[PDB]
This record gives structure tokens, C-alpha cells and sequence, in this order.
RNA sequence: AUAUACCGCCAUCUUCAGCAAACCCUGAUGAAGGCUACAAAGUAAGCGCAAGUACCCACGUAAAGACGUUAGGUCAAGGUGUAGCCC
């Protein structure tokens, strides 16, 4: 009786807006351009499946097209939002050292999960055996790099497909996004754009965070009265 | 290779008790004796008559508790007193229990010409140590 | 002498022989086996030849409510009571003996056909019961190894399926037989395949694809058609759910390759919606049953085109020469057609 | 008398359910391909075979024009043909007698 | 009689370091394969090694030493399957 009030006043509700949390407000082709995210790779590191997204090759070295990332990045926004609204458990995936240290603080202060070392084999496909039978896997993982130290896919990023796990990924010019739920087009490599796409997830959570403690508290104290 | 007294390894299936599981070098070191008394010591006599005795005591409670040991007899062996240990089961009604050690206690006091007690701990199972 | 017996374990295990070199190796063979019988079975604490009745052991221990004696049983009653556990003996021999039997696979030595059961509970509490596993392939794999010479194995081909369109197979390979079926089953069910169906008993359109080698053309068929199809198929078609379909399996026969690219077909085939979607035009069934009757299948969810579909004078299809041959009377075959049990 | 009764009962719903009476039955032959014809018959001189059809296995089904629901099972509901008789597995002594009944 | 039916107790490589399971992933779900530490698919457990213990130490020496190999040895330690003898 209770029960269908609260997930259609607090699950339902934030579903029926197009931008619940303002993730909109956040960034701007502007302040994507001053981070420098639409610098790519050179041309010959091109991946085939990143050209719908690059704007194109400025003395042979790709352009990223900021409008379409504007708008990829309103969706991963919007959709990491709401996982960290409805409590989902967000990990966060790079294999680049340069800021690895920098990753796990972001992760540590939205209060959500990093994974920055090496990954060992079957993390998530093989996670009970590893961590135990009452194992509570991601339900959304956010990949800053989605390469590995190689220049292959991360692992993670075809393991969390075949767990049924969505994923948000920054993805370069030379990076393969078919897998990637919800792509990012965006510079993986310079600190500036690193440190935007950090500070923009960890300020899209702990507002979720904070949003969902607002409506669950109004939502008891017009209960009792 | 070795073969005494070796519980050989399986699939990870055979459950054992702490004594199967261990070898005789670990006697002394890790598990204790199964009977204890004065004959093997230096300067003793009649480590023989409590040998034959040993041996005829774990057969006679073996088949007299059939199916109901959990694990191998202590013997212990005071003045002329013998203490009889015993792991049993669960399993048998509780009149069988004290008719048994009503009679074997009678039996073996006649036979042996000395004060034989029986003390049974009972068990819900056979105790494991480590499945091999 | 009382001191030279053991116990029966020690016995049986000398008198079985089941280790040693001639177990090692299969080395020997076993028509005639011994075979273990527990001894104390049947046995009760207290009961012995001469009939003695000690209370407390074998017999009450009061009896109207006064301490019962020692009693002995007479030759006669005792007679009866050795006689009737001989009779509990061979009772319980033929209890034993008797055994409910299997039903064959594809043929009475083949494993194919064969089912499993429904995949092991999972560890959460997860169960499938739901689904029924069927055996595809049993294959005796020899690996030449280093020491040990020429080694036995065992690959599965197994498919899992609920009847409802989610089917998955999985391939097992354990050195016992029982270990890759359970590798296999429990595989399975995490790599499952929705298949779409129509009406939930066909195909959507007909489907010819090639995998690797292995060509199977399967064809759209209306109610009471049964499945007419390579007999894995037919296995496969019953655990998806598909109750009426033509297939012919050409090339190689590779039941891998069958397994896998039958469900790649039937996991790419479009649906009415779909192709009412694509082409944001209705989808009508003609059904000669129902005569000129139009009946709409599918209705694109979105706007509707206004302007029709091109009326190509002449399709460029690529055609089946079987096909055609048959629609022309063409076909000859002996083994065409011929009558068979319901599938 | 009332061969109509036999399917109503609750012995008959215990040994075959909601399926036809033919559901469970296979032929016994070499090859993979059966015979085109099935047997002759399954009671020969008042002898049962070892493996009697669905009809003659069990002798409280009669094969009479009023037991309607006994017939339908050998009619295909889709397309009203009667089944041939390697299709259930009966000889062709009941198949006749199956196929007079339904007519 | 049969160690070429076995238990039991052992020789041997061993003055070895490997063996057997439960999973996971790659190869189009082929026979197969699964390591890189500035790490790239392997892993939570068992047995052996190791550790520990005995002897005078933490050294040494003992002991230990899996699975498998030689149908290795022993039916005459004892027990025992099968076959045979019972003036
Ligand atoms: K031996
Ligand atoms: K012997
Ligand atoms: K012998
Ligand atoms: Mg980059
Ligand atoms: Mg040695
Ligand atoms: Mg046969
Ligand atoms: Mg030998
Ligand atoms: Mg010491
Ligand atoms: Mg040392
Ligand atoms: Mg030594
Ligand atoms: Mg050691
Ligand atoms: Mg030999
Ligand atoms: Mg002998
Ligand atoms: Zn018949």
C-alpha cells in the first residue's frame, strides 16, 4: 500500500524530467574548449568507429567535434546522475598512472569506487568466486581511459558488457566506443580535460546523492503528517 | 613411497578424523598416543601382556558396539584400573547404550581380572578434520 | 585365530581390486564383478543363532511393567526367525535389482537426444527449473601428453532452453563424462539466446545461412507442420520453443557448427514490428485459409509513409534451385516426403 | 457401453494427462528412417507384441464413433486431415478401424 | 596355482616439483590456449614441495617427499578374490 507511493513519488518521479539533476548547468562547449578536449590523436591512430564523432584532422591531427560531445556528455551526466540517485554502485576504471592518484581521491570523495591498478582476470566475470557468493557487482562503470597501457580495449569494458553492466567511457580518436553505453567523445590524455571529466562526475553524484536525501526526507515528514 | 598408516589424497571427498589424517611421523609430534601406559618404558616389564590386551580390547569394542564408534579407543591403564574411551554415535537408543556398557564393563572385568570402566562421549557425527 | 581377522572394510577392499595396475589402466576388464555388499545391513544388535532374548537389547526391556528375563527362543520359533530373514535378504536383492529405465537418445547407444534435467541451482538461490537440457554431442578426445602417453577426455555439446524462445548451448570438457555434462548445463544457462517467434510457433521468414562450412536453409511453416529437420534441430526447435519448420542441412555436418550457426540465424531474424518499424509501412498477412481477408500484422509505431513501396516489375532474388525445382515438379527423391513419427 | 466415460475418468488422467494417448509411444526399427508402414497388428491370436500401439496397449480405449474425444486426438486440428498411421505409431489394423470411426 | 584379481608394507625416478578439482576468459564456442609488475586473463581452495617438528642452533643430519612411471617386489608376514585338493 505504502510501497507504491514511495517508488512512484522517489524512483518514478526523477524518470518523467529531462534533466532532474541540471547536469546542463555543469559545462559548456566553452569550457570543454578551454580544457582542450577536443584535441585528438593524430590521424593515423584513428579509430573508424570514432569518425561520425571528430569534426576533422587539423595538420593530421583530429579535431574533436565539442557540439556532438556536448551532447553525448549531457546524457552520460544525466545517466550517471541517476544511477547515483537510485544508490546504484559506481566504479571508476583507468589504467593511465598519470592519474591514477587523482581518480581514486575523485572516487573516494563522491563516495562511489576506483579501480586504477591492473586488472585481473575475471573481476567481474568471475566476481563471486574472487570476492564471495553474496558479491554485489557495479551497476554502472565509468571508464576515464578506456584503453589499457597497451593500446587495447580495458578488459572491463567487455566484461562489463557481459554482465549486463552499462558503462560510461571518455573515448579518444584511436578508441573503440561500440561497447561503451554511454561514449563521451573527448581527450583522454591532457590533465586539463582529465580533471573537467572528474570534477564533473564527482559533482553529478554528490548532487544526486544529496537530491535523493532531500525528496526521501520531505517525503517522511509529510508522511507523519 | 610410503604406504603406513597414509590416508592417501582423493578428489577432496573423503572426510577424515584428525588421526587418519595424520601420518606415524607426526605421532609425538602432532597426535598423541591411543593407549597409555607403564610397559614400554625403560626399565618396565610386561609390554607384551598389555600389548595383547590392547589389541583384543579395540577388536571385542568393535564388534561389540557395532557400527557406533567415531573414532579409535583410548586405553588408559592406571594401577590395576582400565579406563576404556570411547567416540560413539548417536545413533543407538540410549537402553542399548547402557546395556552394552553394562556388559561389556562385567565381561572384561572377568576376563582381564581387573576394574574395567567404559566412558562413552557420544557424537551427532563422525567429527572431520579436513576432506581429502 | 581371533587375532588374524579384519574388519570388512580392509575386506573388501582386497577382495574388490579396484585399485591397482589392473584398475590403473583399465587393463582389466569387468564381465564378472565383485560386487560390495554391506553385511551388517540387515543385521540387529542382540540377535544371534542360539535365539538368546537379553531385555534391553534385542527384546524390551519390562514387559507389564515387571523387568523381563533372560529368555531363549524355541528351535521352532527360532527356525522361523532365520527364515524369515533369509527372505529379507533375497527381498532386498530383488528390491535392488529392480530398476526404472531411460528413454533412448537419436539412436540406443547415442548420447544425442538425451536429456539432462534443468541446470544446477546457482548459488544465490537462483534455480532453473524452468529449463530442460538436451545432449548434442558426446566425443571422446585423446591428448598425446608429454609422459603420460595418450590421454582420455571428454567434450559435451549441450542446449538448455525454457520452451519460451530463451535457449543457449554450451560445450563441456571434463576428463568423467558426468563432469562435462555438468560443466555444459550450468554454462549454458548463462549464455542464452531470445529467439523471436511467430505466433510462438514459428520462424518469422525463412532463413538460409552459412556457417563456416555448415549450410542450413529453414523455412517458415504454418500450424501442424510439425518440425521436418536435422534431428538436433528438432531437439534445439523444442527447448526454444518452435513447433512448425522446414530445414535442410547441407555441407559439412558439423554438429558445433549446426549448433552455433543455428542460432545465429534465429537470433537475426526480423520481426513483423521491426519491419513494419523500418519502413514505417503496415505489414498484412494473406492467409488462403482466410481468403482476400487482409490481416495486419504490424502497424509502424511511428508516422505511416504515404508514399507506396516500388512495384519492382522482377525482384533481383537470388533463388534456391531446390526450391524451385520442387515448385516445378522437377525434385525426384525417394526419401523426400516420407512419412515419420509426430516431431 | 460408454467407451466416452474411460477419457472423463481420473485413471485415465493419471496415465496420460492432457497429451494424446499416442504422446509417449515410439516405434522400435532399424535406421533412422521407419518403415513406411507400421505393423500389421498388435494382437495376433488374442498375443499382445512386446510393443503395442497406443491404441492396443490400452484396452479400455475403444475405437467407436461416439468416443469424439478418442478420435480428435488422431485428427490434425490445424488442417482436419487424419494422421497416417507412422505418424502415432498404430498398426494398421486400428488405424482402419480409427480412420471408419472418424468418418 | 594366480603379486597379470588384491589389501597390507615397499623399491624406483625423488640427489624430483609437480598433481588433481571447482570456476573464469580467448580462439567465430575447432583440435587448443590462458604470461608481461611502468603488468596485456586468469583466480578463491586441496595434495606435495615449503613451513614446522626431532637431534646440538636459525646450520647440518634425519624425517618428509604428492600424482604418475616400471601389470616393479611380496598370495611363503598375515588377510583375501578366483580356481584347485579333501584317504
Ligand atoms: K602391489
Ligand atoms: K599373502
Ligand atoms: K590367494
Ligand atoms: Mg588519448
Ligand atoms: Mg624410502
Ligand atoms: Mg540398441
Ligand atoms: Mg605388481
Ligand atoms: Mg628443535
Ligand atoms: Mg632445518
Ligand atoms: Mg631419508
Ligand atoms: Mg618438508
Ligand atoms: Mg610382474
Ligand atoms: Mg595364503
Ligand atoms: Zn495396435
Amino acid at each position: 500500500e505504502d510501497s507504491t507511493d514511495f517508488n512512484d513519488k522517489i524512483l518514478n518521479e526523477p524518470l518523467k524530467h529531462s534533466d532532474f539533476f541540471n547536469v546542463k548547468e555543469l559545462f559548456s562547449v566553452r569550457s570543454l574548449f578551454d580544457a582542450r578536449v577536443h584535441l585528438g590523436h593524430k590521424a593515423g591512430c584513428r579509430h573508424r568507429f570514432m569518425e561520425p564523432y571528430i569534426f576533422g584532422s587539423r595538420l593530421d591531427h583530429d579535431i574533436i567535434d565539442l557540439e556532438q560531445t556536448a551532447t553525448h556528455l549531457q546524457l552520460a551526466l544525466n545517466f550517471t546522475a541517476h544511477m547515483a540517485y537510485r544508490k546504484g554502485i559506481i566504479l571508476f576504471i583507468s589504467r593511465n598512472r598519470q592519474f591514477s592518484y587523482l581518480i581514486e581521491n575523485m572516487a573516494r570523495d563522491c563516495g562511489e569506487y576506483a579501480h586504477t591498478r591492473y586488472f585481473r582476470g575475471g573481476m567481474l566475470t568471475n566476481a563471486r568466486l574472487l570476492f564471495g557468493p553474496t558479491v554485489r557487482l557495479p551497476d554502472l562503470i565509468i571508464f576515464l581511459h578506456t584503453l589499457n597501457n597497451i593500446f587495447e580495449p580495458h578488459v572491463a569494458v567487455r566484461d562489463a558488457a557481459k554482465m549486463n553492466i552499462p558503462t560510461v567511457g571518455i573515448v579518444d580518436t584511436n578508441c573503440n566506443p561500440c561497447l561503451i553505453t554511454y561514449p563521451v567523445p573527448g581527450n583522454d590524455d591532457s590533465p586539463l580535460a582529465v580533471h573537467l571529466y572528474c570534477r564533473l562526475f564527482q559533482t553529478a553524484i554528490t548532487r544526486a546523492k544529496e537530491k535523493r536525501q532531500q525528496v526521501e526526507a520531505l517525503y517522511r515528514l509529510q508522511g507523519q503528517k | 613411497k610410503n604406504r603406513a598408516a597414509r590416508v592417501r589424497v582423493s578428489k577432496g571427498d573423503k572426510p577424515v578424523t584428525y588421526e587418519e589424517a595424520h601420518a606415524p611421523h607426526y605421532i609425538a609430534h602432532r597426535k598423541g598416543w591411543l593407549s597409555l601406559h607403564t610397559g614400554n618404558l625403560d626399565g618396565e616389564d610386561h609390554a607384551a601382556e598389555r600389548t595383547v590386551e590392547d589389541v583384543f580390547l579395540r577388536k571385542f569394542m568393535w564388534g561389540t558396539f557395532p557400527g557406533c564408534l567415531a573414532d579409535q579407543l583410548v586405553l588408559k591403564r592406571r594401577g590395576n584400573q582400565l579406563e576404556i574411551c570411547a567416540v560413539v554415535l548417536r545413533q543407538l537408543s540410549p537402553h542399548k547404550y547402557y546395556f552394552l556398557v553394562g556388559y561389556s564393563e562385567t565381561l572384561l572385568s572377568y576376563f582381564y581380572k581387573c576394574p574395567v570402566r567404559l566412558h562413552l562421549q557420544t557424537v551427532p557425527s563422525k567429527v572431520v578434520y579436513k576432506y581429502l | 585365530s581371533f587375532f588374524t581377522k579384519l574388519t570388512a572394510d580392509e575386506l573388501w577392499k582386497g577382495a574388490l581390486a579396484e585399485t591397482g595396475a589392473g584398475a590403473k589402466k583399465g587393463r582389466g576388464k569387468r564381465t564378472k564383478k565383485k560386487k560390495r555388499k554391506d553385511l551388517n545391513r540387515g543385521q540387529i544388535i542382540g540377535e544371534g543363532r542360539y535365539g538368546f532374548l537379553w531385555p534391553g537389547l534385542n527384546v524390551p526391556l519390562m514387559k507389564n511393567g515387571a523387568v523381563q528375563t533372560i529368555a531363549q527362543r524355541s528351535k521352532e520359533e527360532q527356525e522361523k526367525v532365520e527364515a524369515d530373514m533369509i527372505q529379507q535378504r533375497e527381498e532386498w536383492d530383488r528390491k535392488k535389482k529392480m530398476k526404472v529405465k531411460r528413454e533412448r537418445g537419436w539412436s540406443g547407444n547415442s548420447w544425442g537426444g538425451i536429456s539432462l534435467g534443468p541446470p544446477d541451482p546457482g548459488p544465490c538461490g537462483e534455480t532453473y527449473e524452468d529449463f530442460d537440457t538436451r545432449i548434442l554431442e558426446v566425443r571422446n578426445v585423446f591428448t598425446m601428453t608429454a609422459k603420460e602417453g595418450r590421454k582420455k577426455s571428454i567434450r559435451v555439446l549441450v542446449a538448455v532452453g525454457n520452451g519460451k524462445g530463451a535457449a543457449g548451448f554450451s560445450i563441456g570438457k571434463a576428463t568423467d563424462r558426468m563432469d562435462a555434462f555438468r560443466k555444459a548445463k550450468n554454462r549454458a544457462v548463462h549464455h542464452l539466446h531470445y529467439i523471436e517467434r511467430y505466433e510462438d510457433h514459428t520462424i518469422f521468414h525463412d532463413i538460409s545461412l552459412r556457417f563456416k562450412r555448415t549450410h542450413i536453409k529453414m523455412k517458415k511453416q504454418p500450424k501442424g507442420y510439425g518440425l521436418r529437420c536435422h534431428r538436433a534441430i528438432i531437439t534445439i526447435c523444442r527447448l526454444i520453443g518452435i513447433k512448425d519448420m522446414y530445414a535442410k542441412v547441407s555441407g559439412s555436418i558439423n554438429m558445433l557448427s549446426l549448433t552455433q550457426g543455428l542460432f545465429r540465424g534465429l537470433s537475426r531474424q526480423e520481426t513483423h514490428q521491426q519491419l513494419a518499424d523500418k519502413k514505417g509501412l503496415h505489414v498484412v498477412e494473406i492467409r488462403e485459409e482466410c481468403g482476400p481477408l487482409p490481416i495486419v500484422v504490424a502497424s509502424p509505431r511511428g508516422p505511416l509513409r504515404k508514399d507506396p513501396e516500388p512495384e519492382d516489375e522482377v525482384p533481383d532474388v537470388k533463388l534456391d534451385w531446390e526450391d524451385v525445382k520442387t515448385a516445378q515438379g522437377m525434385k525426384r527423391s525417394v526419401w523426400s516426403n516420407l512419412k515419420r513419427a509426430a516431431t | 457401453d460408454e467407451p466416452w466415460k474411460y477419457l472423463e475418468s481420473e485413471e485415465y488422467q493419471e496415465r496420460y494427462g492432457s497429451r494424446p494417448v499416442w504422446a509417449d509411444y515410439r516405434r522400435n526399427h532399424k535406421g533412422g528412417v521407419p518403415p513406411q508402414r507400421t505393423r500389421k497388428t498388435c494382437i495376433r491370436r488374442n498375443k499382445v507384441v512386446g510393443n503395442p500401439c497406443p491404441i492396443c496397449r490400452d484396452h479400455k480405449l475403444h475405437v467407436d464413433f461416439r468416443n469424439v474425444k478418442l478420435l480428435e486426438q488422431f485428427v490434425c486440428a490445424h488442417t482436419g486431415i487424419i494422421f497416417y498411421a507412422p505418424y502415432t505409431g498404430v498398426c494398421v489394423k486400428q488405424h482402419k478401424r480409427l480412420t471408419q470411426a472418424i468418418q
